[PDB]
């Protein structure tokens, strides 16, 4: 029964383990998402700046 | 100049109620003699100022870290032309309470369906 | 029990064992796109820094322009 | 047929055991990828906030700096 | 007690299933760092560009 | 330097029984009063100290010879992964018993089959930290804002406290600058864990000019409900700190915007708090 | 110190640029030596008084038993202190050696070691006795 139950704590280590790595699983995924929302700001708000930038150039470069 | 503000909006449908989520605050000005004020968030819908919203006064610091939340129940047809005041205010035991700052927030700007969350910078109330 | 009770209780085992190098693989993938993502980064907000710089001395310029 | 039999138990107990503890041995290294992965998360997730400030900035700028070709024009 | 063999198998399913997700949701985070990566360059070529005018400009009208 | 021992080893296959036989011991240090010593010899099975054995003891000789014999009743196929351990200690009627000497011997080394028997040299017993125990977190410092990101990861291979079971630890994080402290955090208390895992995050508030001058002390404790709450372990890094500590605070300042974790090994608090009341 | 014999010969030379602890005048300062352990202190010795110096000059040699085995866990402490007949005697100033030592105390420790059978002379800050003493009741 030792085999047994030497192999019985594995599997509970295992399970806690596998429990502790759901939590990072969720943590992650959701930081991700999040990530990702913060990701489109940044090229709605780099293609805002880019047209400015170009159509100002443009206006620049016109009274010379 | 007086410092920018972290928020989150979002709306629930199930409940029919506006959930919103007062995060922090940042670099905000001092008017105390510390070094530091003793910030509070005050928070009510904007189209009627009716049961405004009050934080936990924060004592001496200049980024505040309130995360709280308030709920309106308000119906999404009604939600559509109400604003959101978020107005910074600095506590003092003796005296008026001095407003540090404001933000209005449209909510025909918002977009619900994923949920909000923003930092924006504060201004100056109007007289 | 007897062996086939022991087989299945191997057979069930190894698939555990599987499915778990299978998180595992998920995991280091994880890790290295991230990583990879990571250095992606490190280059975008170095092009953005130098926008920036060109964009306030451009400002400053057209600002003593105009005056 | 006896032996063996017996034999043949011990030895799906022995490999189930040693599999057992290769599953712990991944589940670790699993743990540790993880750990470092959100780490990375962090570090890029307050570079990605830089360059928002960074994009912000230039807008303002880019704000006044129309307002100067304006006040030109 | 193939029960808690059963269920810590159950676990390891469920977190399969949720980093899988993960994972494609980081591709499309990579995607997304791409397109931001050639929108940044752009960016900063036009700025390089606007700023050459605007010396120009300043060499101009002051 | 204290002597050799003579010893006897061999395996009974038709009884299932190991036969340890203690014949003598020579050149023993003199630890008495007459210029010799009471010497007794304990013997047990390395692998569980259960059932030891004893032998008699011998007045004021620095070579007893006690031709002893004791039989351990364990099955050929236990046997391999199991040691034998022979130690000599020194008869004092009026005080604790010293050891003289040890000697294990691992049973995968031994060949049965030919009736073994030899002289081996005595060695010092052995007497480490006892906590072995470690905390994992980052830190992050970006001097421009002043802000101080601590971020609680995960804690392993804790001290039991609680009795018969594992422990329920709890991370408290104080702030410390001339041996006051400042600021107070804690964070969820996981139940019955041996590796607690949080992942949580503080933020603290701390200028570019006062970044040489802090001490930032992480605390991993128990919680039972009633009663005081004890404490398992504490590490401290920033101001006089020394070790792997210094070096991730280093690393925390050497890399602005950007945090770095990294492991400690927890120390006693009395330790600690004599360091911290320094200076 | 020389390893062999575990003696360790402590010759007090000189010092100098002494706080005044007098009123009016220079201080009368005498050196004591204390020997350090876990923050027990085993062994007193003392030098002559020089009366009326800024800078007094002793050249007294004083040795200590120290084993091999405890060299790295020993403490030498070295008080400059000032003496009036009446009342308590106050300190001014104190410097330690050895085990949790730094600065040019530690290097002149590795130089002991590294340099046996050979007396090597250093000179040394002193300290206020608060933050000495607070050194070693650590560990
Ligand atoms: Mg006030
Ligand atoms: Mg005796
Ligand atoms: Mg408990
Ligand atoms: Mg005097």
């Amino acid at each position: 029964m030792a085999r047994e139950n030497e192999m019985d704590e594995n599997l509970e280590q295992v399970s806690g383990i596998i429990g502790n790595l759901r939590h990072m699983a969720l943590d992650m995924g959701n930081e991700i998402d999040t990530q990702n929302r913060q990701i489109d700001r940044i090229m709605e708000k780099a293609d805002s700046n880019k047209t400015r930038i170009d159509e100002a150039n443009q206006r620049a470069t016109k009274m010379l | 100049k007086l410092g920018k503000l972290q928020y989150s909006l979002d709306y629930d449908f199930q409940n029919n109620q506006l959930l919103v989520g007062i995060i922090q605050a940042a670099e905000l000005p001092a008017l105390d003699m510390g070094g530091t004020s003793d910030p509070y968030v005050k928070v009510f819908l904007l189209p009627d100022k009716k049961k405004k919203f009050e934080t936990k006064v924060h004592r001496k610091t200049l980024n505040p870290v309130f995360n709280e939340q308030f709920t309106f129940k308000v119906p999404y047809s009604e939600l559509g032309g109400k604003t959101l005041v978020m107005a910074v205010y600095d506590f003092d035991r003796f005296s008026k309470h001095d407003i540090i700052g404001e933000f209005k927030v449209p909510m025909n700007t918002v977009d619900f369906g994923h949920v909000t969350e923003e930092w924006r910078d504060l201004q100056s109330a109007e007289k | 029990m007897a062996l086939s009770e022991i087989e299945t209780r191997h057979s069930e085992i190894i698939k555990l064992e599987n499915s778990i190098r299978e998180l595992h693989d998920m995991f280091m993938d994880m890790a290295m796109l991230v990583e990879s993502q990571g250095e992606m980064i490190d280059r975008i907000e170095y092009n953005v820094e130098h926008a920036v710089d060109y964009v306030e001395r451009a400002v400053s310029d057209t600002k003593k322009a105009v005056k | 047929e006896l032996e063996e039999m017996q034999r043949r138990a011990d030895q799906l107990a022995d490999e189930s055991l040693e599999s057992t503890r290769r599953m712990l041995q991944l589940v670790e290294e699993s743990k540790d990828a993880g750990i470092r992965t959100l780490v990375m998360l962090d570090e890029q997730g307050e570079q990605l906030d830089r360059v928002e400030e960074g994009m912000n900035h230039i807008n303002q700028d880019m704000k006044e700096a129309e307002k100067n070709l304006k006040d030109l024009g | 007690s193939n029960r808690r063999l059963q269920q810590t198998q159950a676990q390891v399913d469920e977190v399969v299933d949720i980093m899988r997700v993960n994972v494609d949701k980081v591709l499309e985070r990579d995607q997304k760092l791409s397109e931001l990566d050639d929108r940044a360059d752009a960016l900063q070529a036009g700025a390089s560009q606007f700023e050459t005018s605007a010396a120009k400009l300043k060499r101009k009208y002051w | 330097k204290l002597g050799k021992l003579q010893y006897s080893l061999d395996y009974d296959f038709q009884n299932n029984q190991l036969l340890v036989g203690i014949i003598q011991a020579a050149e023993l240090p003199a630890l008495d009063m007459g210029g010799t010593s009471d010497p007794y010899v304990k013997v047990f099975l390395l692998p569980d100290k259960k059932k030891k054995f004893e032998t008699k003891v011998h007045r004021k000789t620095l070579n007893p010879v006690f031709n002893e014999q004791f039989t351990f009743k364990v099955p050929y196929s236990e046997l391999g992964g199991k040691t034998l351990v022979m130690a000599v200690y020194d008869f004092d009627r009026f005080s604790k018993h010293d050891i003289i000497g040890e000697f294990k011997v691992p049973m995968n080394t031994v060949d049965f089959g030919h009736v073994t028997e030899e002289w081996r040299d005595l060695q010092s017993a052995e007497k480490e930290q006892e906590k072995l125990g470690d905390i994992c977190f980052s830190l992050r410092y970006v001097p421009t804002a002043g802000k101080l990101t601590v971020v609680i990861l995960e804690a392993k291979n804790l001290k039991k406290m609680d009795v018969g079971g594992l422990s329920d630890p709890y991370v408290k994080i104080h702030l410390m600058q001339n041996g006051k402290r400042l600021k107070k955090k804690k964070t969820t208390i996981k139940k019955n864990t041996l590796n607690p895992y949080y992942n949580e995050s503080f933020s603290f508030e701390v200028p570019f000019e006062q970044i040489q001058k802090v001490q930032v002390v992480v605390t991993v404790l128990d919680y039972d409900k009633i009663g005081k709450n004890d404490a398992i372990g504490k590490v401290f890094v920033g101001y006089n700190s020394t070790g792997a500590e210094l070096r991730h605070w280093s690393d925390m300042l050497a890399n602005p915007r950007r945090p770095i974790a990294q492991w400690h090994t927890l120390q006693v608090e009395e330790e600690v708090d004599a360091m911290l009341a320094v200076k």
